[PDB]
């Protein structure tokens, strides 16, 4: 999991 | 350094969660041993709980050192609940705040100066076909700015998302939709430059509005089409220590998957456009200089501005996606995330600013720019 776009 | 140290912190707890053996867990508390180690009634109670931070470092760290690496990660997350909660008991980053600033100019450039392209356009649209390109990529861009305040509202906050999953998969998805958009309708662009230079013929026989339509309306549909498999991967995730609301990508144990994103996104959004599109405005260059420049021009500075801002995004998503979660460097990109997406997100204001200088290069606005985009 990565919060925002990357 | 007091963020710092906390960030120290944060980073290797993260680490010892993605730790590879017992080593890299006793390296991780080690330097999380001396960050917090390196950290009046109020002075001997933040004192206190670093004390208690200090000693479950320490307990952890016998564990790592036995060789028990599955318990001395639990011990990590205990770790992590205790320093909440002193944390809590008692900042953001540099590029968060450019990425703020930026959200706002590109928000207020984008909005304003779009909205009055539109209008401009939308006079003209179905008597001229540059209005129509011009006009496309505008609501393009103007649709994607819609977007930035909620990004911004969600940045001000600390990445807390209280605007539910569905918004979570679809607004940060606008400015992926904004680039295969402006990228599919600016190469239908520079086919219709090329054949008004080489092949004016195709042009006498072929141009009417409604060609030009159905060119956009494929672009849009491959542009939407492009879009929704990111879309689709997007989650939101609730965290409990401090408690808020993540939004997201998830390629969870599928790392591949990730990788495969960043190079196809790479390949189709920004590479294969790069030497199509080059070589177009190469070969119409050189015959032009060998020999309507005006709106040219307009079209090469934005064709070249889609690169410009794109370039960071693309370069740090394939590195990252090349590297291991619990690199420094990872964290570092992971970090700055939000400040390339902003930088790529400049596309979504800078046409107009390069309609307004080009008709400044000219000599009211509406009526430069009427004459500018015909
Ligand atoms: C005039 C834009 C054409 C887009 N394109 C680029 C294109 C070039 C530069 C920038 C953006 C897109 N390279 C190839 C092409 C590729 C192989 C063989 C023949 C054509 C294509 C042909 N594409 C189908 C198509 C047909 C008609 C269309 C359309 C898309 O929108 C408008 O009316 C397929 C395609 C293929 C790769 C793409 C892509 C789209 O977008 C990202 O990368």
């Amino acid at each position: 999991f990565a919060p925002x776009w990357r | 350094d007091l963020e710092d140290n906390w960030e120290t912190l944060n980073d290797n707890l993260k680490v010892i969660e993605k730790a590879d053996n017992a080593a890299q867990v006793k390296d991780a508390l080690t330097k999380m041993r001396a960050a917090a180690l390196d950290a009046s009634p109020e002075m001997k109670d933040f004192r206190h709980g670093f004390d208690i931070l200090v000693g479950q470092i320490d307990d952890a760290l016998k564990l790592a050192n036995e060789g028990k690496v599955k318990e001395a990660q639990a011990a990590a997350e205990q770790l992590k609940t205790t320093r909440n909660a002193y944390i809590q008991k008692y900042t953001l980053r540099v590029p968060d705040i450019l990425a703020l600033v930026i959200f706002a100019v590109v928000f207020l450039v984008g909005v304003l100066g779009n909205a009055l392209v539109v209008w401009v356009t939308a006079f003209e649209a179905k008597r001229t076909i540059n209005a129509i390109w011009f006009l496309n990529l505008a609501v393009a861009d103007f649709l994607s700015c819609l977007a930035l305040p909620i990004l911004f509202t969600s940045i001000v906050q600390h990445h807390h998302w209280p605007f539910g999953g569905a918004a979570c998969s679809i607004l940060p998805s606008l400015i992926l939709l904004n680039m295969y958009a402006s990228i599919l309708l600016l190469a239908t662009i520079s086919a219709d430059r090329f054949l008004l230079v080489f092949k004016p013929i195709w042009c006498q026989n072929f141009r009417g509005a409604g060609l030009a339509w159905i060119a956009c309306a494929v672009a849009w549909g491959l542009a939407l089409l492009l879009t929704i498999p990111s879309f689709l991967y997007r989650v939101v995730r609730e965290e409990y220590f401090p408690p808020k609301v993540l939004c997201g990508v998830d390629y969870s144990h599928d790392k591949r998957r990730e990788r495969a994103v960043a190079i196809v996104r790479l390949v189709l959004g920004f590479l294969w456009p790069l030497l199509t599109l080059t070589i177009c405005y190469t070969f119409i260059l050189l015959r032009t200089w060998s020999r309507s420049t005006k709106t040219l021009k307009v079209v090469v500075a934005v064709v070249a501005s889609f690169f410009i801002f794109w370039l960071p995004y693309q370069v740090t998503g394939i590195m990252m996606s090349f590297l291991e979660p619990s690199s420094p460097t990872f964290l570092l990109l992971k970090k700055l995330d939000s400040l390339c997406v902003s930088f790529a997100y400049i596309n979504c204001c800078i046409n107009p600013i390069i309609y307004v200088v080009a008709g400044q290069g000219f000599q009211s606005l509406p009526s430069l720019l009427r004459n500018v985009l015909t």
